[PDB]
């Protein structure tokens, strides 16, 4: 989930290609259920429709390559690189005050598409409100990357 | 000169009947249990018999499969030498036809040995152990009595069976050893081949953690000719600390090659020295006098000719022993070298990188003739090594007599001086090939090539066009010395690397017609399209989390939407390949 | 059987004195004119003598240099055969030492022939023609009388001198022909080697105009086995319409190779057939009877043995003629093929492209040992071809007797059937190598490989792991048939392409130790770092505009500032490489 | 001077490298006078200082690579590709009226550095005023590319 070189992304680009035989760049259910069958297991079709739902965050029922990257990026990472999340804060905060507003958030989505509706953007910040303020701490972004 | 009768051999015709009665039962028992377990793909898609041990697993224990192929190869070695070996109860039907189905007989016979490992229960290892006790029992009892055999050599079948004995002993220390591990309830586990070991998890872990050891150290410095004894260690290093495990089909092919090296090195030694000591004893100096007097000159003292002809048949025996020990050492050096290069070829084909990209720029696509090359890659490896030891010894034998009879003996003794009447009659001639090649290198670096500012070197022209014209007919005579070197250095390189598959002996532009390198790429292409150690670790997170697990899941989605952003910020070039591929 | 005395040869000892008196004068005349013309680099940087014709020009006329090297090579051919040839007036001083300086003698003798072309005046061609008249005069007059010579063959020196005669005739139709062009004041022009021809201008023109023929046409379709007789034409095509001219040093090396092919093909034919007709005449059937009766069986009718032994010595003469005409045709096919590949290697090294980028990814840097390989590349080309015709004929001779004495004669006549008692005693054995290789290809495409949607093919597993285990010992016996094919196909390819320099016979990973391909890359690297046809066309616009040519020039600068913008708009990626490199 | 592919620029990149032995990317006088000497000629040093002055348009006395490209691009071109200068007009004119102002000119220099002073920008347009108006015609840009 951090910065990678070309080679470290090239392998995950390769292993992604062994799923989607279309070359389209996305994995459907039947593009997935053949591979699980090839390694022996016969999952329930209702379970496989649930198994995509952990990976897919856009909710379009299909898996993108950065959707594929983050699954392997979560659970095999080290504990922390404390500077790199501190390096991440320079993009998420123009102010330098450490406090990430919803307006400072939508600046990044403006740079990267602004794919989601603003009510769903509002539902993001309601998770980070254990600070008792309604404002993103220096640590709120940190605990979201740990767990 | 001795002939043993054998109560084992008189019972071996019934041990052919006995063991084949045992092997037919255990195969059909496993056909019953497959109709009692509702198995996966391990059943035959034509009849329903069990498959043997899965070859497309990288984490499966490879002690059984290396053992059984190590036995199946040795029976091929003994089958060529004995002309008869199986006429026993079936029809001959043009007897050379009866020397064919025995290729299909030994894998049928040893088939229940591998078949036990695919179940992991109390049924399999009890049936598995007793069979490995039995074949180890019959072979050892056949060799306690009657070691001396009149077939090839006085001790040949004893020395010929040394891998086949000790490789069954590994089966005897594995099936009871793995049965004893069933006390820890290792039989309630299942045949899930994607069982998420530490290997699959650490291999993905090595990719992502790599940025923290990516910070390099300094470089060391070693002086001359010990670094030369250390760069040779750098080709020796098969060791290094890595989370990397071979394919099963590749791991078999190294050991089965190593047994085949042991069998050719025994067949050459124990087939030639018997017909050499007999001549070294039975010299017949009275008859060899008339053998001398009919063709050549006695040249003195017919008693001393006994000292003469023996003093050469020392050197024939010394040469042919040295030729095998040279050729056995080189192929020992190559398979060690062929082990480290399978490592780097296979990681580089994970990346799709620019190492084996002479064909990896194309599509990974498991075609039809890619699959036939995979079916029987192990046989090609052990076949090309037996031809390796044949040719390499036949060549090196003629390359040492050319040294022993021409430079070694005359420096030692001084009888014949055939070359030093040739080189001694050209001693001013080869000076001028040196001095003209001296004057081309010397006058170039000191007069023509002018190193300037920025170390950029230009030339003082004009005078150089003259010198490349005065030396025109001289450089033809240098062009013959390089002509024979091109012929030689291609010959040595074609024999040293003759028993390797990972390397193409033809040109860069025509590699695909060399049949050895052709069957190696189509192996290594289908090995990565079936069991890549990232997608086989990927399904581990989708399987072992599914069996062990609203607005609350939207908070998980609210973490998931942020982790999409945290990746795309630190990875800019994926944003186009996200939005164009969303 | 005949011996001619020769008034030319008795004067040839004085023609050695006469011509060497002529050649020493004309060289020192050109030393006087170089102190009367204030020349460029064409003077010697050690003494001051003229250089011969500039090798690093691509537009210079290459009729003189190909002619003179074509004469200098032929004198090497005749010098090897005659043992004595130059004892004439100097000391012998261990006579084999006197067979050395003659390598330095012939380029000294023919040196004023090439030296005339570097001046282009009335002095040069008048002196040049009379010398080319003289050497053409002496050689033709030596061969009108005394054609029959007792050295090698009845007509050998006549046929041996056929290139050397006709190549001096090209000198006789060039020096007066180019003197006659001096009527058009082609001697008031100068030795400016960057003289902006149509070649340099059109070559840059081909780069920039290319976008308008970059629009491709359609593709054609040809049926089977005439396209196979057309793809062989696609290797024949050395022709295509292009503004491209070879280097001088490369253009010499093709013709000098072609003469060397003519000389080995004459030495093999006219050295062997004399010792074959003598045996075909002088059979000595009464003596060959005792030659037969001492070793082998008469087998019938000692009169008919005359018909027997002649009926084989037909075939030895037929084989050895066919072996040379095979080996001469192949090297004729290769140098034609080596001509088109020098074209594409050299354009691809202009780009720095991804064709020869195995070393072109590194820096173009004219080092020291790059220059020695350039000094004498032509000699290496004609040396490796003479060894080519030796080995290729020696191999093909033994590859046709193995066909003629084994399959050709018995199908024709039926005396001996040695192979068809071998293959006839293995006729069920080779069926099973076919049928098992049949069952691996057939069962793969029709049962395992499953073409699906998107033409993406997966496999029906399980049953396949079994089939690659039943066929294990069979595939070892297929692995021997591929074992001898790897040894054969490397042998044929090493001899066919043995007389080429543009191709490395070793592996991809070790090309740099093959000395033939080593001297070819270091040639082709220094040829592009000295005379690239863009920077040599670039200085043409800076020279021929300078010798033929405020606010008004600011209007030219106002056009110049706009043409900077017109380039950067249509070429975006240069803007960073402008501002970072301004 | 038109659009080129990667290969067509790669050669001129290569032949440029045979002059500047520094690798710096620019040609001085002594970096030039050695090459002219290598092909035989011995020019006057005052002539060589004039010979750079035809190529160098920035007047810094040194030759850049696009300064090297335009010299070979002028004199070996075809007569005209009439659409591509018409294709050039879409960048030089936002209006579509065909008339290129000094304000529409400085928009392009804003995109590409604005390296020159505005008085020198004013001296550019004084060349293109044979139309009798003080305004850039459709043809004024065309005749500057021909000659
Ligand atoms: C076909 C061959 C093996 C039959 C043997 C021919 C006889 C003459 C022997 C003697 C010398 C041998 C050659 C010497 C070395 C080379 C160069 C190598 O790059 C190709 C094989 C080749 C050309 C050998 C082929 C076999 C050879 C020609
Ligand atoms: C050094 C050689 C030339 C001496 C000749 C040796 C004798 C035995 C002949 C008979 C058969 C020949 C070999 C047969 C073919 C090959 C394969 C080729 O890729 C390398 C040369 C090699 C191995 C030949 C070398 C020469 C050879 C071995
Ligand atoms: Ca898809
Ligand atoms: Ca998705
Ligand atoms: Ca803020
Ligand atoms: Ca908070
Ligand atoms: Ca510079
Ligand atoms: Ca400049
Ligand atoms: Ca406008
Ligand atoms: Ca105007």
């Amino acid at each position: 989930a951090d910065q990678l070189t070309e080679e470290q992304i090239a392998e995950f680009k390769e292993a992604f290609s062994l799923f989607d035989k279309d070359g389209d760049g996305t994995i459907t259910t039947k593009e997935l259920g053949t591979v699980m069958r090839s390694l022996g297991q016969n999952p329930t079709e209702a379970e496989l429709q649930d198994m995509i739902n952990e990976v897919d965050a856009d909710g379009n029922g299909t898996i993108d390559f950065p959707e594929f990257l983050t699954m392997m990026a979560r659970k095999m990472k080290d504990t922390d690189s404390e500077e790199e999340i501190r390096e991440a804060f320079r993009v998420f905060d123009k102010d330098g005050n450490g406090f990430i507003s919803a307006a400072e958030l939508r600046h990044v989505m403006t740079n990267l598409g602004e794919k989601l509706t603003d009510e769903e953007v509002d539902e993001m910040i309601r998770e980070a409100d254990i600070d008792g303020d309604g404002q993103v701490n220096y640590e709120e972004f940190v605990t979201m990357m740990t767990s | 000169e001795v002939i043993p009768p054998c109560d084992p051999t008189a019972d071996e015709g019934l041990f052919h009947i006995c063991i084949a009665a045992i092997s037919l039962v255990v195969m059909l028992v496993l056909a019953i249990l497959a109709r009692r377990q509702k198995l996966s793909d391990n059943q035959r898609g034509l009849t329903g018999l069990l498959s043997p041990v899965n070859f497309l697993d990288h984490t499966q224990h490879k002690g059984l499969a290396v053992a059984v192929y190590g036995v199946l190869f040795c029976k091929l070695v003994g089958m060529v030498l004995s002309h008869h070996p199986l006429p026993f109860t079936k029809e001959v039907a043009n007897k050379e036809f009866w020397m064919i189905l025995a290729l299909l007989y030994y894998p049928t016979l040893y088939y229940p040995l591998l078949a036990c490992g695919t179940l992991h229960n109390k049924v399999g290892y009890v049936l598995g152990s007793l069979l490995s006790w039995t074949h180890f029992g019959i072979l050892v009892w056949q060799k306690v009595d009657c070691p001396k055999t009149p077939q090839i050599y006085k001790y040949y079948a004893l020395f010929g069976s040394l891998p086949q004995i000790a490789c069954l002993a590994f089966l005897s220390f594995q099936y009871p050893l793995l049965l004893f591990k069933g006390l820890q309830n290792t039989e309630t586990a299942n045949a899930s081949e994607d069982l998420s070991s530490s290997y699959y998890r650490d291999y993905v872990k090595k990719i992502l953690k790599k940025k923290k050891p990516t910070k390099i150290s300094s470089s060391t410095s070693k002086p001359k000719l010990f670094d030369r004894l250390r760069d040779a260690v750098k080709s020796y290093i098969y060791t290094p600390e890595d989370v990397f495990r071979f394919p099963l089909k590749l791991a078999i092919s190294v050991v089965v090659a190593f047994i085949a090296l042991y069998q050719m090195a025994l067949l050459l030694i124990s087939g030639v020295l018997p017909t050499l000591h007999i001549v070294r004893r039975g010299v017949d100096e009275n008859i060899a006098f008339l053998l001398a007097g009919f063709n050549i000159i006695l040249s003195n003292d017919r008693q001393e000719v006994v000292r003469i002809v023996v003093y050469y048949l020392w050197c024939v025996e010394i040469c042919y022993v040295s030729a095998v020990t040279l050729s056995c050492l080189v192929n020992l050096l190559m398979l060690m070298r062929s082990m480290v290069l399978h490592r780097s070829n296979l990681k580089g084909l994970y990346r799709g990188d620019s190492l084996n990209v002479f064909n990896c720029h194309r599509s990974i696509r498991p075609s039809r003739p890619a699959l036939v090359c995979w079916m029987g890659f192990t046989s090609y490896q052990a076949a090309f090594l037996c031809l390796g030891m044949a040719i390499q010894t036949l060549v090196f034998f003629i390359c040492i007599l050319f040294a022993v009879f021409l430079i070694i003996i005359p420096i030692l003794w001084g009888t014949n001086l055939m070359l030093f009447h040739i080189i001694g009659n050209l001693w001013p001639f080869w000076l001028t090939l040196v001095l003209a090649a001296l004057i081309q290198h010397v006058a170039s670096r000191f007069l023509f090539i002018r190193k300037d500012g920025g170390t950029r070197d230009l030339n003082n022209r004009g005078s150089l066009f003259l010198l490349s014209y005065i030396l025109f007919l001289v450089n033809v005579m240098i062009g013959v010395v390089l002509g024979i070197w091109r012929v030689v250095i291609t010959a040595l390189f074609n024999i040293v690397h003759l028993g390797r598959l990972d390397i193409s002996l033809l040109n860069r532009n025509v590699e695909a017609f060399d049949p050895g390198y052709r069957c190696y790429s189509h192996y290594l292409k289908i090995e990565v399209s079936q069991s890549h150690p990232v997608m086989k670790a990927f399904c581990g997170l989708l399987l072992q989390s599914s069996g062990q697990d609203n607005k609350v899941s939207n908070a998980k989605r609210a973490r998931a939407h942020w982790q999409l952003l945290y990746t795309l910020v630190n990875n800019p070039s994926l944003v186009g390949s996200r939005k164009h591929f969303q």
